[PDB]
């Protein structure tokens, strides 16, 4: 529309404004001051339409998001860059007869040493910028201004805790999916189907059996046998949650958690899995779109002529963009009713989080001083525990 | 307020504005000291000290 | 050569690999993990063919590398630049020709004299980066690792002592190949020949010679000369090694009457004392292998399109680039049958290092600190003072 | 016809078989036409006084560089700083030039394993007994041999440390550090120079070429001479001290044999190329005289095994079997003593033993680990023809 | 000469040419100790004493 | 006829014949024809003023060699434990292998006896009184002759110590002993190297091949310097005194000649090549001009006979005696002692005497035992053309 | 091992890794 | 001998003599002392001082 108003003329007046102190190299001194009316307009109150609009408060909503994963991260000393694990293969025991070779006591026996050889993590960062004096113009108190300062920090730590878990989702569907052998994989056909298959999936863990490790793609573990069992305080079943709002709601699920086990905080779910894409052709980058695009969700360090390399993970919505089509694919499971029952210390993952608050560069010309955290997470995902995949694929 | 770790780096102690050092004072007194023609009806010329640079 | 081996194969994918996950600004951000096996390898042990071996050792060697020239360094102060001396040149006595008009009295005939201006010297520099993210991929110690930085830090000074002790050894020979009279220098023929023109070159350092310096090459000192001794404690001789293992193991060694007539107390050695490249033509910087070949040596600095001026230093085996061939010339006598007999206090040699650890810059965008190493070193050769170059 | 050429009364045939006469009646001894023979009386037992054992134990003039490691891991590695050096300061460029990187680059070598050495010797109680006529000698000869076992360990680390090192010399170290003698009397100079050349700071005269990253940069170092050594012949060590040294007048303080090592031959330990098997039992029996009780006719030998005993001269080992060898008799080869490293693990090496109580006959095993390897970052100058 | 506020915080105490340490070396000696074959006239080697090389 | 060509008037015609004359007319002397004529008296007999009796005590320069037994036993031995050189373990053995016995093994060469000498004299009582005019002359002929025994053994005893090193020297060593040399002053840097060899681990410089149990196999030991002794000629020892010593500044080191056993002639001893049996009468005079006594015509000498004389010049000994010396003086073994076993048994030596009052002359005795042998185990370098 | 003047600036002190402070926020 | 006045301010005591203040020979030694070439025999260097000669 358009105001003839003598108040929203003096408001919309841009020439007047704190901006244009800072846009200049040369610019306005003194202020001569103004006239404030709220007569027939907002802000106006019954007594004294003359003020300016005052804050009654101002609100730092600040939620602390968390990594559901937290509690399995071992820390490291970030020394090395090869983790390596192995197991020791079965061997039954045999009867013993007294009618033998009797020189087969000398005879050797070493054990037989399952191994899978891991490599490095990544290392991650990120900054903030916080000025001194144009950043004071807007909280009217030095409390508000330090908790802004604050609450801008621990939305940098709560992102590191949403990237993480929704990184270590994006593993355990990316291994289900492309790396996991066909024979922990059962299939279903409807969706009462596939909870019987999920209740009779967790019963068949906990038993000693080495039909569900995948410990035949392990180094050494093609012949032989390797036995694995699971208590039920380390069954974890990564699911969706129209899914999850099935298997609970069953009475198996309350004989369950009736005098046992808390079925709801073992059945680990989320919206339908994956938010995070990944890279099959090694592309680069040409546009200023997609560079502004990147530089909404805080990645500030690419430009344009970027390549990208072939299995590069993106954690947001990026497939909509020109030169992304095509080369980049998501991680989502096939057929959504899908369940995959884990062993949760098969989750192979360590951090250093020692020293992630790195002293801070001042840059005294605008006064603003950048802090930055880095930190070093390692994910991978062990062979030799119990997995089972449900798909209908 | 916001309870956190506020003791942080630079930032965290700057928004309660740190050490007032310099004063940018008037103490070359001007117009009391200077600014003055209030020298008056004396003997002759010449107290007048050129004073050495450093 | 070809190999089909499934371990070759798994080493030969340099797609999985701590360099692609630095190279790019995304990257995969887990591991799947990898099949090992030590069969048929270089890795392969008898009971367990499956790991990855495994280092129990990892030494650091280290040697500090001294300098060989220090006692002539006069610390001074690093204010100013131009310094200056000089003598008064001397003025034969003339006869008393009485038969000259007598107001010979009232002309004056004023002192000349014969100065050397000097000027400034180098402030040299170095750094070094140390990283925190992939420096930590190797090091299955933290001890190892703060060794490294420690040891990293321990061989800047002992490359700046060999490069200091390079540059005066270049220095002087730069200063007896290319300045001097044709008195000073000598021919020697052999090693036996050079062996005594040595000891007779001493016993003429210490005479009043107006010749054996080269006031000549000074401001005023064109026309006249100036006379000057030694002491035989202030002379040094500056030979090859093939000199004084020559010396010391056949001349003493097959004498009787040494106890009188040993000189090497008084002889500084080098193993070869040309490596040093000067310039000529003053050409620039245009290759890109040249520029890769500087980085090796710790020059960050230079880019393409750098000119370099006609007068640089270059105290490493240069000439053999592209663009340096025709441009630089080595500093070296042309026969390894050499010695320069000088004067001690002929050589200045004044350096600076009061203010050199500088604060780091702890680089927290890459996690990384960098540390400066800065020294004002001068050193030059003043031409009043005896000198004698004896070689082919 | 005689007495003594009857087996069939000695006291093996008590111990070769399960039965055996349980009473002795007498055997009728006489010393007629026999090498026991004596004038007077012909029907007494000959009688021994004497039974000597000469013992030497022997050493190792390597066994101050023998350190003692843990032995755990398998590979070793060993690395440097290259240098770099100053640069000239200049005010013109850009001040964006202070936040780059100069990472300090450096030049490695990686080691393998040793090797974990064996001997065993088998003492009996009941046959043994019979050869000696008091304990004290029976213990004499269990201590002898036990003492013997110790000697040949030291007699064997001695051989290949100073094979490695002609291995090294003749091998390894391109020619940049071969210096090239004439004859016997210039060598002695050559030697005195290069004692001096190896002082000055030079990026010469270390083998950075031969490691990892040292093709590119330059590394120097410098040596001390109470940490060089000569390794020569015994010809040369001889020369100098009765032809040169002596023809010196003025020798005090330039006799530089406190750092020679000397040996009879430099060449007795052996190598193999054109890998085989052991195909006669004539070889085998020759190595079963030098302690080797593992091998039999299927045994493969590899193309690095080492034997230090002449093997060469066998029907079987020719054409294979190469010396390690000086070709020159002029060999002068000037170290730095802490290119060398050799550590040994000694800690459980001697096992407890294996009783056998049936034949009672003990059996002792000895073990030692002992890693030999040269560094390629320190000052070497060989001299050749 | 004039004191004014010299006590500054990093230039003022530059020009007075801030801390001496790490003096360039010969203790690591040359000529004196090493570039050297004056050695004893003596009856035997093992002055040798290989160490080992971590710094 | 003349008076001193007459033999019936001789005083042997009164001591062989049995009815002589009781009294005697005196004679009729007179000298001139004969040998004895002087110019003024030719009826007067003629005079001896002196008889000086030259004798010489002689030494025997192998005195601390000689240990004394007891002369009981006859055998004594000496062994050795032969090398074991340290195998590498093999992981893909037999895992019974442990089971397997594995003795060690000796030398064990065997001494015999050493073989009893023996010499006598007779001191007559009524013929021997016709010379020496003063019985003064006679007792000093009596204690000449028995002080000259004394020397003959010890003579003797120096020659056969020095047969038994050169025939050890010769025949008997191998061939990685045997060092070739051309001159004289050839094998004097060749003695000096020889020696600190002898002080290195090496089993090439014993005889370990010449003992039972160490055919095939090696055996490594060492020496001190104060047990290595060189035996040369005097001509080698000469050329050491005269130019090695004498034209050297730094003699202060290297002067090793106060370890040189040095001779005058390297030869003078034979042995029997093939058994032979006496037939010559001119054989028995001129073995028994030498103080054989004992042997008559028919008498066997064996193989291994030594005579101590110079005996190829007669019929039967010629192709059988061997003259074992070095050939052509340039000769110099370097023993390491503690091998020459040398013991004697000295004190059943003096004999009581054998009276014979018919003819009444005193017959003496000496015996003595003496045991020269040569140990194999030791470190020897021969030195030869 | 061998420390010389190990304690020395902020890369020296760096790899004698430097306060575990702030962690993850769940556990 | 003829005394007289004796007393000029300059050629009475000139002719006598002027006094000796200056004499120019070897207190700065050559060939006697110094032109030295017979110096010590033992360990070798570093005796060499450098001076700042500024006057």
């Amino acid at each position: 529309q358009s105001t003839k108003n003598e108040t929203a003329l003096l408001v919309a007046k841009s020439a007047k404004s704190a901006l244009q102190d800072f846009n200049h190299d040369y610019s306005k001194s003194w202020t001569f001051g103004d006239k404030w009316d709220n007569s027939n307009t907002m802000f106006e109150t019954f007594v004294n339409k003359y003020l300016f609009p005052k804050i009654n408060e101002t609100l730092l909503i600040d939620i602390a998001l968390g990594n559901r994963f937290n509690w399995l991260a071992k820390e490291q000393d970030f020394i090395g860059q090869y983790s390596e694990e192995y197991v020791i293969m079965d061997t039954v025991p045999i009867n013993m007869d007294l009618s033998k070779n009797e020189e087969l006591m000398l005879k050797r026996n070493y054990p037989r040493m399952a191994t899978k050889l891991y490599g490095n993590g990544i290392v991650k960062k990120q900054k903030f910028t916080l000025n001194n004096n144009d950043t004071r113009f807007n909280f009217q108190t030095l409390a508000d201004a330090t908790n802004y300062a604050l609450g801008v920090y621990k939305k940098k730590i709560s992102d590191i805790n949403v990237l993480e878990e929704k990184e270590m989702r994006a593993m355990l569907v990316d291994y289900s999916l492309n790396q996991l052998s066909e024979t922990n994989v059962r299939k279903a056909t409807s969706k009462e189907d596939l909870a019987s298959k999920v209740f009779e999936a967790i019963l068949n863990l906990q038993n000693n059996s080495a039909k569900y490790n995948e410990v035949h793609r392990a180094s050494g573990g093609a012949i032989g046998q390797y036995t694995t069992v699971s208590k039920l305080k380390d069954i974890v079943i990564l699911t969706t949650d129209s899914l999850k709002s099935y298997l609970l709601d069953t009475k198996i699920a309350n004989t369950f958690q009736i005098a046992g086990i808390d079925f709801t905080d073992h059945v680990i779910s989320f919206d339908d899995l994956g938010g995070v894409f990944k890279v099959t052709k090694e592309f680069k980058l040409q546009n200023q779109d997609s560079i502004d695009f990147l530089r909404a969700y805080g990645d500030y360090q690419s430009q344009l002529g970027d390549t990208i390399p072939v299995g590069a993970v993106f954690t947001y919505d990026v497939s909509k963009l020109k030169e992304f089509t095509g080369n980049v694919e998501e991680i989502k499971p096939k057929s959504d009713l899908y369940a995959f029952i884990l062993d949760i210390n098969s989750i192979k993952y360590k951090r250093y989080t020692k020293g992630m608050l790195k002293p801070p560069f001042h840059n005294p010309e605008f006064d603003e001083v950048t802090h930055w955290i880095h930190y070093y997470s390692f994910k991978a995902i062990s062979p030799f525990f119990n997995k089972i995949l449900i798909t209908d694929q | 307020m916001y309870e956190g770790n506020n003791m942080r780096s630079m930032m965290g102690t700057s928004y309660e504005d740190s050490r007032l050092n310099k004063r940018t004072e008037l103490n070359e007194n001007m117009s009391i000291d200077t600014n003055k023609s209030e020298d008056s009806y004396g003997v002759q010329i010449h107290s007048l000290s050129k004073q050495s640079f450093t």
